[PDB]
């Protein structure tokens, strides 16, 4: 239809949207995961390091693993194979940034506080 | 309501219930701004889940709705998807349908909805009672008096469902 | 088309991506203004301020309206208003933008360096 | 070269030059990186000028094009537009056409290019040596004894110029 008018208003199609936040979700999580790396490399500043925000970051990274699936099985039905790949290339890299998310976390535990 | 709403004058007219949940949204984060929890001791801060809520209520606020309607106009109406502004799906016939629809949970309790179905068409979902099954076909009789089309039945044809109009 | 192929490859459709060119442009240094104004009004870290580069964003910024122009004009045929109102839109909050920073710049004169 | 390329056996392929202008611009970017103008006296860094070179470069080499063709087979072709990959413009007949097209300058000079008119096609741009009209039509010739569609002229049809196929 008029993608224009797709992209027009009320609203617009369905899921995509969906999917291209995730792709956002992974822009801003990539740039807080270099900034984490570039604290502990060189600089040593761990007053700014993000120590404080843990576990509301991990939440939104959970929330995001979740809508780039849901965005990619709502998306299948298409039936062309352009919009599966863009899917599930954006779950993988999702799934590859969590996981080292969490090691680098679960790497620098010495480094926060004490129970 | 039982005989002011299946009469449906001409056309008919739907919107979407979302702007319930975004302005929930909306009262459920500005209830967290002021005066949260103070969990400083618990070595956190979590203004960032209103933050998310934010997100996802303003952009469940932007799904803006006039008036979703069709050419249900009891006449030889083409039943033309209509919009306020742009206009997107038109078909002669053979695809404006009303279905019932079955739905069970592990326990095996059957919850009954109907859909008038079509290519991005609005649902009849009737209103928070689907215990027993009543009537069936006499709101379905309803509807074909008011502009008859069809009115389907759960699985395929097999018996106690009506066509009016077939592409063949 | 398949706007889907038409996102999909080789290239691109016509103008169209040269025109949101430049609201990432807008992103960006309304971003640095944001900053910029931060910066003078409270907490008075000229150190830090955009006072090092002051011509090559000013280079940018009139690239950018040039850019948006053009895409006025190359996206006005297609004959749907929508697109227009867009990029005039664009053109707009541009020019408003560049018109802001010429002036603060202006205002800020006394703080720089001396010749 | 004037005899290989107007037989054109069957299909003719076409591709840019866009990657030339992605190359050269790279290399002299490259080249602005190491070693530049010292002007620290200038108060001022010149970095994103080459910054905003990377850019224009990366997204000027990012037009990739796989040898852009046509159903120009000497037979009974459709000359629907075809692409390695996908396919967008389709059409019988009437649209695939060869103009000449001029242009001035303030002076009054006047440059002469050729341009295979259609949905979305390729130019006949040739190779920088538009000073006089030399033959005009014996190209648009050959063109005809290739798959004869049209050689079109300047302005109206008024004369000079000749069609083969028309939609009346
Ligand atoms: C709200 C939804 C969309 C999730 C987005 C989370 C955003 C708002 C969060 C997550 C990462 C966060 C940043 C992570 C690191 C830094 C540097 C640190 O020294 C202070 C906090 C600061 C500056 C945070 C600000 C807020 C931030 C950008
Ligand atoms: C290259 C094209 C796309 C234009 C983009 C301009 C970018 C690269 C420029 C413009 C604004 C700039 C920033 C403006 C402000 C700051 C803070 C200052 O204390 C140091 C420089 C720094 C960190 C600059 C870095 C480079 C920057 C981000």
């Amino acid at each position: 239809m008029r993608w224009r008018d797709r992209i027009a208003v009320l609203c617009f199609p369905p899921g995509l949207m969906l999917t291209v936040a995730a792709l956002i979700l992974f822009f801003i999580h990539m740039g807080v995961f270099a900034s984490d790396v570039h604290n502990f490399c060189v600089i040593h500043n761990y007053d700014h390091m993000s120590f404080r925000y843990t576990v509301v970051l991990i939440f939104s990274q959970v929330i995001s693993i979740g809508w780039a699936a849901m965005g990619s099985l709502y998306a299948e039905m298409t039936g062309d194979k352009f919009l599966r790949c863009f899917a599930l290339t954006i779950l993988i890299l999702n799934g590859a940034m969590f996981f080292n998310r969490l090691c680098l976390e679960f790497l620098a535990i010495n480094y926060r506080e004490e129970r | 309501m039982c005989w002011v709403m299946p009469p449906s004058v001409f056309v008919l007219e739907y919107y979407l219930d979302t702007l319930w949940k975004g302005t929930m949204l909306f009262i459920i984060c500005l209830v967290f701004i002021s005066c949260n929890v103070l969990r400083e001791v618990k070595y956190q801060e979590t203004w960032c889940f209103p933050a998310y809520g934010m997100v996802i209520g303003l952009w469940l606020m932007l799904s803006s709705i006039p008036q979703r309607r069709l050419v249900l106009n009891h006449t030889r109406g083409m039943y033309h998807f209509s919009i306020q502004g742009r206009t997107v799906c038109q078909g002669p016939m053979h695809l404006v349908y009303v279905r019932l629809a079955l739905s069970s949970d592990a326990y095996g309790g059957r919850f009954f909805q109907l859909v008038l179905c079509g290519h991005k068409l609005e649902p009849l979902v009737l209103v928070q009672l689907s215990e027993r099954y009543e009537q069936m076909e006499f709101l379905g009789r309803h509807l074909a008096r008011k502009l008859n089309i069809n009115y389907f039945d759960y699985l395929a044809s097999s018996y106690r469902h009506v066509v009016r109009h077939w592409p063949l």
